[PDB]
Order: C-alpha cells, then sequence, then structure tokens
C-alpha cells in the first residue's frame, strides 16, 4: 500500500515512519 | 524530508534511511 501514497502521490514521513518498525 | 513521488527502490531507500536499522517492511504488492 505504501506504493500508491508514495508512487501515484507524495508521501509525508509519518507515512513512510508508519511503514518502519 | 523533500515532497517527491517516490518508487521502484527510491522509496525503499528512503524507508531504509528513516527506518535505517529499526527495519521496516516493504512488499505485499498493491
Amino acid at each position: 500500500g505504501i506504493v500508491e501514497q508514495c508512487c501515484t502521490s507524495i508521501c509525508s514521513l509519518y507515512q513512510l515512519e508508519n511503514y518502519c518498525n | 524530508f523533500v515532497n517527491q513521488h517516490l518508487c521502484g527502490s527510491d522509496l525503499v531507500e528512503a524507508l531504509y534511511l528513516v527506518c535505517g536499522e529499526r527495519g521496516y517492511f516493504y512488499t505485499k504488492p498493491t
């Protein structure tokens, strides 16, 4: 899923850190 | 962080950056 928010659209560190342990 | 559409390994590299050694999960092909 992160692929859509970051590829089809720009993501925010909060979303990126969200997929991180 | 910058606001740019990441894809390919770029996106990963970011987590590899943000998560660093914390460990992240990238898969579940959408």
